[PDB]
RNA sequence: CUGGUAGUUAUGGCGAGAAGGUCACACCCGUUCCCAUACCGAACACGGUAGUUAAGCUUCUCUGCGCCAAUGGUAGUUGGGGGCUUCCCCCUGCGAGAGUAGGUCGCUGCCGGG
RNA sequence: CUGGGGCGGUCGCCUCCUAAAGAGUAACGGAGGCGCCCAAAGGUUCCCUCAGAAUGGAUGGAAAUCAUUCGCAGAGUGUAAAGGCACAAGGGAGCUUGACUGCGAGACUGACAAGUCGAGCAGGGACGAAAGUCGGGCUUAGUGAUCCGGUGGUUCCGCAUGGAAGGGCCAUCGCUCAACGGAUAAAAGCUACCCCGGGGAUAACAGGCUUAUCUCCCCCAAGAGUCCACAUCGACGGGGAGGUUUGGCACCUCGAUGUCGGCUCGUCGCAUCCUGGGGCUGUAGUCGGUCCCAAGGGUUGGGCUGUUCGCCCAUUAAAGCGGCAC
RNA sequence: AAUAGCUCACUGGUCGAGUGACCCCGCGCCGAAAAUGUACCGGGGCUAAACAUAUUACCGAAACUGUGGAUGAACC
RNA sequence: GUCAUGGAGGUAGAGCACUGUUUGGACUAGGGGCCCUUCUCGGGUUACCGAAUUCAGAUAAACUCCGAAUGCCAUGUACUUAUACUCGGGAGUCAGACUGCGAGUGAUAAGAUCCGUAGUCGAAAGGGAAACAGCCCAGACCACCAGUUAAGGUCCCCAAAUA
RNA sequence: ACAAGUAGUUAGAGCCCGUUAAUGGGUGAUAGCGUGCCUUUUGUAGAAUGAACCGGCGAGUUACGAUUUGUUGCAAGGUUAA
């Protein structure tokens, strides 16, 4: 009666912290925000978190419990 | 000693690393009976364990069991090939690590404490310590 | 500086171990390599110091 | 000193206690007008200043709750070795969680009035 | 597909665990969902805060609707689960149709086919005072290629020429093709009458590994045994040995390792059936019980059934149990 | 049969130095029965020729080195 | 490859803040036994049950207030090393095996099965483990009646200690 | 003619020879080491397959296309078919 799963997602983070990013770049894929849209990044519809400008990947801290990624050209 | 109910009704067999997360020292009692090895405790095997110390006192003192056998256990019938999924629920276990101290008792003194307890060692399928606190 | 000697072999080892011995530009069983005593150096060292010798 | 508005993982919060006010800020008074309530001028909005620090606000005190937090030890573990192996031991490096000594009743801007 | 095959179950997609703190990762492993829905349950502007409990109160009950208090969320989020969400992504209301057309730097995913995200540009809009947000929905399922047909459009082609027929292009519809990368528009059985090519890649015999089960031996001792645990039994539980059972696995053998029972011939083990020696006895004697030593020899003939086994008749000191390709 | 017999909880004498519990660690013992033949160190055999800790010599490979030779690549 | 620096990620461990499982005590609303007028409405009763509440104590693959080692992505003006990538021509392979470690299935059986990870075999001769693909040591270009070592050894078979 | 043999190989006396003259030839007491070849396999000395032996015969070819590399001629040209 089991036997079934779906294909994985490939989730989580597509580009290092301190790594060199062209606009568009895919940051962090994701179900709803663990990690938020920072500085020069957006949110995509399914949660995508994608670089706006080109520049440097940075993952920090929002406050206490939350976590956001920036982009610093 | 059963649950009365469980989340999942089939369940990894885990392992037995390292000595015992909490209750290795006596805590409600005077002495304990503690696993000095690690092995699966049946509910079967508590039972057994506690008759024999609860006779030995004659209804005297109290008996605290500090384990419970929370883990399901399944088998395949005799005559079955491998594979078509796990087995039926056969029975339940509480994985005893090393440290664990299984069984307290207060309220007999020490010569009946200390006879009582290896009667119910006797019962269980893991090599043990009588403590006292 | 130091001299560092590969004496076991690199049969039977993990890739890492075999890349790390190959950067320290060891080359056979018994081969010998010279290298300046650096933090680098050193750390190579230690992911191999099972197979290698090292003197001054 | 106080009003506004920011930053900073609550060391900034909660709770308890105290003091303060025509300069602000409040509550407060009123519904004619703009504008309001799925009923209600409660709120929102507008017009006022008789009354009051009671509350909010501001300042001060405290460690009861929270929060922060070493050192040491321990668990675990990369690599290297051994065993009698449900598993356990030794060497090297890393090293928690809990607990604890301790810390905290914030700190740092810019603007307006005084 | 398959721990031989058949029978049963399953086949595509989503969520979780397995999964070893990136990603990925198998099993006829452990759990659940999907083949939709919504004209608002979409967009935007503005405003808001939930579950539950306590106390008080007409119908009114444990529980309906009021009121106060406490309440980080114990609610909700169309729908599984996970990840999110209280500046809400949850709840109201006003106006709306961005559930737009042309696209798209660049990325993710990936054998391919496909799949996913996307700032920004142009056109023309919705909401908003503006800032701005809006190319459906908190996110991730809700789907199916090509070929062929149908319908609408069309500054395309039109077989001498003008037309037309018919084609192309753009849009869209028609399949559990669900065995869900779909052999065809269109498809079930039997073979002991069988045949060929292959396989010890794979079953039936025996060997091997394993020992759950099985046989035997133990530990503890509640008890039974008038009393008395241990003469003899020994519950509840615990530990082994063996490799004779029922099994698991699929390692040798499918260019053949003949498979049950019997006959003939035995040989070996000892966990001993008899005979020999002995301890304990709940051993008066005669008989026994139980344990220890002991494998030298011995260990029946019939009735029934292919039987092994078993029951029976009649004996015997005894009518042993196993291994040797049962 | 009960009474007594013996033997004694309890002693002063001897005779006189140790004696009795309990815990931990090392190494052993029993528990220990299978089928052709010893048959669960390869054998002999071993009381170390076993085990523990420490030490040093030596043996030991087609490893590495020495001597000669052949050959690929890269470089000059 | 290492060093340094930054980062994502929730495993091991741990913990009980949530969810599930769970022990003992105290408390306490009900319900159920027991008599009473009684409608057992409520008393006087209670270890016959029982939901919260706390105090202490456990427990988890599908729990998490926490959280490593490693591994992973990247940066460097660091030190070593020698490959990467692209485009063409030609393939073979799609039965794997065991060992160690981490898991599932199984009985925490299998020389079982199925993944992950490393190694060896496969395609690897040599030495050791009596013999013994997969274990330990170690990689055979050819010749030598030279040498030094590895695992394993040094009383005899049998080279070396009756150290 | 006391030996346990995948039949050799390494060491090696003794005996017998005398060459394409070479640190030669035949034989081999004794000693060490040593499980054919092929196929097929995770793995075969295999108790898996094939071959009694010897000999002969016995399996990627040609044509026409495609593509790529090398070579040669000519080159913004090159080349002819029947
Ligand atoms: C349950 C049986 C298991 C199988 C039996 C065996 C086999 O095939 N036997 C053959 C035999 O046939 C003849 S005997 C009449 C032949 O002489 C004899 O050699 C042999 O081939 C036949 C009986 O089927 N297999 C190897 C395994
Ligand atoms: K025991
Ligand atoms: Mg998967
Ligand atoms: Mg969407
Ligand atoms: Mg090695
Ligand atoms: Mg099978
Ligand atoms: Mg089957
Ligand atoms: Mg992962
Ligand atoms: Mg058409
Ligand atoms: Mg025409
Ligand atoms: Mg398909
Ligand atoms: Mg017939
Ligand atoms: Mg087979
Ligand atoms: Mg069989
Ligand atoms: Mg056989
Ligand atoms: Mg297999
Ligand atoms: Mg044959
Ligand atoms: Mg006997
Ligand atoms: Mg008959
Ligand atoms: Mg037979
Ligand atoms: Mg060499
Ligand atoms: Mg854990
Ligand atoms: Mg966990
Ligand atoms: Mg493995
Ligand atoms: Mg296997
Ligand atoms: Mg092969
Ligand atoms: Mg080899
Ligand atoms: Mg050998
Ligand atoms: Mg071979
Ligand atoms: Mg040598
Ligand atoms: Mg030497
Ligand atoms: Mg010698
Ligand atoms: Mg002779
Ligand atoms: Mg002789
Ligand atoms: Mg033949
Ligand atoms: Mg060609």
């Amino acid at each position: 009666s089991n036997g079934r799963d779906s294909e994985s997602k490939r989730l989580g983070a597509k580009r290092a912290d301190g790594q060199f990013v062209t606009g568009g770049s895919i940051l962090y894929r994701q179900r709803g925000t663990k990690i938020y849209p920072g500085t020069n990044v957006g949110r995509g519809g399914d949660d995508t978190l994608f670089a706006k400008t080109d520049g440097v990947v940075r993952f920090e801290r929002m406050g206490r419990d939350k976590k956001k990624v920036s982009v610093y050209p | 000693l059963v649950p009365k109910r469980v989340k999942y009704r089939r369940e990894f067999r885990g392992n037995m690393r390292g000595r015992a997360k909490g209750g290795t020292e006596v805590a409600f009692g005077e002495y304990g009976l503690q696993a000095v090895e690690a092995s699966w405790i049946t509910n079967r095997q508590i039972e057994a364990a506690r008759i024999a110390m609860t006779r030995y006192m004659k209804r005297g003192g109290k008996v605290w069991i500090k384990i419970f056998p929370h883990k399901s256990y399944t088998s395949k019938p005799i005559g079955v090939r491998m594979g078509k999924g796990k087995g039926a629920p056969e029975g339940w276990v509480s994985p005893v690590k090393r440290g664990k101290i299984m069984f307290e008792i207060a309220g007999v003194p020490e010569d009946v404490a200390r006879e009582a307890l290896r009667l119910a060692a006797h019962k269980l399928p893991v090599k043990t310590k009588i403590v006292k606190r | 500086k130091l001299e560092i000697t590969l004496k076991r072999s690199l049969i039977g080892r993990p890739q890492p171990q075999r890349k790390t011995v190959q950067a320290l530009g060891l080359g056979k069983t018994n081969s010998v390599v010279v290298k300046e005593d650096n933090p680098a150096i050193r750390g190579m060292i230690t992911k191999v110091s099972h197979l290698v010798d090292v003197k001054e």
